[PDB]
């Protein structure tokens, strides 16, 4: 897996003509079931890399249910991989195996980081979108048929936004210099967390919330 | 819109509170010595449906209709009106849920006028279309004939005369509403045109610069993985704890001066690309790329939609032609009759002008007997009177406007006409409230409702007589 021509593919061509798969449940419960016990095991089987990057590419098209679920499952497994690597990298042992582990550990961070920009790209899209049309959606109060579904899809979208956010707070806590060696390449990565949010920060009541 | 109640604060000759009510819904005629205040009552009715040209209310001013011009304790001027809503045809649109409508212009000293609608304030636009909505536009008229102005209603333009049947046919603030949308996209044309051209010349010079210095940016970049290799591979070499041995074994006898010498070449285009372009351009060139993107969407949607508002404007033209026309025949017509039934032997037609369209003016004809009158300079203030209370009339039986103020339209009418005006508002042109004010006795003998205007004590009272 490499990093750079899969986020040009992401962001500079279009992003919402992706094709639509045609059963996402099963096989997103099968990465479940594979991710239930090993957050790092999509990467020694391609169908399941293709698999992940083209089930995280069409996510205005799932529904909620399957969409709270994926984004426990980015958060989970990016939560345990950096624990894991925050307890290899604390610990007193040598960099003979911290070393052997870092091909993994940067390639598993480059698929991580790509569905964690795919998906911040797309909520603010569909933040974006929902906010648009709308007068006031910091709170539920003074609402109608259909706005009380949109304000629903507002904190659902927030509190999945929360829960990745936790994510990403669980993952900058591990020195990115030694895992990520040249300032390029730990540039593109930082700059590839931090992007979506600056445009995300574009929204007016998503600055008005308080978490 | 019958008016119910009237109530004048501060006023030209009203000093006091004065309430007017027991109007009648038919003919309510206003009556008094000379100096008493009648054509200040019309004119208070003029100032509460809200004029611009203050020489039709007779002041060079607005603290000028003030009592005294407000140096005389009334510092306020504040005209309030009640309309009855029993008949809910004639009502505006909104306030169908109210049996009573109010509405208050109030002026003050130095400042301007504040408008209230029911207690609560408005702007002046909120009851221009409140009141432009059953015709009652006092810029532009159909219902008043001030004093004096009787004999010169023939002597209008022939833009006004067309102004009268366009006010009836209901396009005019279609008319006055479209001109003004004609100048205020001729603005925002020619500041789109210098937004347009400032967008030619100063965004993609800087755009095709910046995609420059991008370009440099990323054989900068390609430098930089050069020194984050080669230099920490050199100082690798020279710091020789057992890392260092591993990354000395993939590289073993690299030689010492050239890789120094080496390091100094590359740190000189370092020295150089630092201070030629910033680290940070990747991101900028994204972001100004997206706000080009954007601004040339949103000036495609501004374009398309001047052409989706011209073309709309120019289709609803169709339809003002076709129905001015439809109500100039039928106006010209209850004219020729109105008037054959006023003055007998006679005769009366409305007829575009020579060579042009209905569109472009309208003219008055006048026959009397089998001759035509080849200009109506020749005819007295009594027959140019009955032509014009016949035009007036006919315009009520199009479309009755809900108040008719004639400010003695009786000067000029002999004893018979005069009662036989009063008789034919009192039994045939029934359907509006007619506000009349005459000294001649056959007019407000004719009456429902008659209002004496007395001048007592520095102030102005109104008696139901
Ligand atoms: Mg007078």
């Amino acid at each position: 897996f490499s990093l750079s021509e899969y986020l040009t593919k992401f962001q500079t061509t279009d992003r919402e003509s992706y094709p639509r798969l045609q059963d996402p449940s099963r096989e997103l419960n099968v990465i479940i079931d594979q991710l239930a016990v090993s957050p790092e095991q999509i990467d020694a089987s391609p169908d399941s890399l293709e698999a992940l990057i083209d089930l995280c590419h069409d996510f205005p098209h799932l529904t909620p249910k399957l969409q709270t679920q994926l984004s426990y499952l980015i958060s989970s497994s990016l939560s345990n991989l950096s624990k894991d690597i925050k307890a290899n990298l604390s610990s007193n042992v040598n960099f003979t195996e911290i070393g052997g582990l870092i091909p993994q550990w940067k390639r598993h961070l480059e698929e991580y980081g790509y569905l964690i920009q795919v998906l911040l790209t797309f909520l603010q899209d569909e933040l974006h979108k929902v906010s648009s049309q709308s007068t006031n959606l910091n709170r539920s109060a003074k609402n109608s048929k259909n706005d009380s579904a949109n304000v629903e899809l507002f904190k659902r979208d927030c509190n999945q936004m929360e829960n990745l956010l936790e994510s990403i707070t669980k993952l900058l806590e591990i020195n990115l210099s030694k895992i990520f060696q040249t300032t390029p390449e730990k540039d593109l990565f930082i700059g590839l967390f931090t992007r979506p949010l600056f445009v995300l920060l574009e929204i007016e009541p998503v600055t008005k919330v308080s978490s | 819109m019958k008016v119910e109640e009237l109530i004048i604060d501060g006023f030209k000759s009203y000093a006091t509170r004065t309430v007017i009510t027991d109007w009648d819904p038919q003919f309510n005629a206003i009556t008094g010595l000379n100096g008493s205040g009648k054509s200040n009552i019309l004119d208070a009715i003029c100032f509460v449906l809200g004029i611009a040209s203050m020489s039709t209310v007779r002041a060079s001013s607005l603290q000028d209709l003030i009592y005294k011009r407000g140096q005389a304790g009334v510092t306020k001027a504040s005209v309030t009106i009640v309309f009855d809503n029993t008949d809910k045809s004639n009502s505006p649109i909104g306030f169908t849920n109210s049996p009573q409508i109010s509405v208050t212009r109030q002026v003050v000293l130095g400042g301007t006028s504040k408008y209230l609608i029911n207690g609560h304030r408005a702007p002046q636009q909120s009851v221009l279309q409140l009141f432009q909505s059953v015709q009652l536009n006092i810029n532009n008229p159909n219902f008043l004939i001030m004093q004096g102005k009787i004999t010169k209603v023939l002597n209008m333009k022939p833009s006004e005369i067309l102004s009268l049947i366009e006010e009836a046919a209901g396009t005019k603030m279609f008319e006055d509403r479209r001109e003004k949308a004609e100048r205020t996209m001729s603005k925002k044309e020619t500041k789109l045109q210098e937004n347009r051209t400032l967008l030619t010349e100063e965004i993609e010079p800087k755009l095709e610069k910046l995609r420059n210095e991008k370009r440099m940016f990323l054989e900068f970049q390609s430098t930089q993985t050069d020194l984050e290799k080669t230099e920490r591979i050199v100082v690798s070499y020279e710091y020789y704890f057992d890392l260092v041995r591993n990354i000395v074994k993939q590289n073993e006898g690299i030689d010492l001066d050239t890789y120094r010498e080496r390091s100094k070449q590359l740190n000189e285009k370092f020295q150089e690309l630092r201070k030629k372009v910033n680290p940070n351009i990747m991101n900028m060139i994204e972001n100004v790329e997206k706000k080009e993107a954007a601004l040339k969407t949103m000036i495609k949607t501004i374009e398309k939609d001047k052409m989706k508002i011209q073309e709309t404007i120019s289709k609803l033209n169709e339809y003002k032609r076709e129905t001015l026309v439809k109500t100039w025949e039928k106006v010209t017509l209850d004219f020729g009759n109105i008037f054959a039934d006023l003055l007998p032997n006679s005769f009366a037609k409305l007829v575009p002008c020579e060579g042009k369209d209905v569109t472009q003016g309208l003219e008055v004809k006048v026959k009397l007997g089998n001759i035509w009158k080849e200009s109506l300079i020749e005819l007295s203030g009594g027959q140019r009177s009955l032509i014009a209370l016949s035009l007036i009339m006919a315009l009520l039986q199009f479309r009755p406007a809900p108040m008719y103020i004639l400010d003695q339209v009786d000067a000029a009418l002999d004893l018979s006409h005069t009662q036989n005006i009063g008789h034919l508002i009192k039994t045939r042109f029934k359907g509006s409230q007619f506000i009349v004010v005459s000294l001649k006795e056959g007019m407000f003998a004719n009456a429902n409702r008659v209002f004496r205007t007395r001048f007592q004590d520095g102030t102005s009272v109104v008696s139901i007589m």
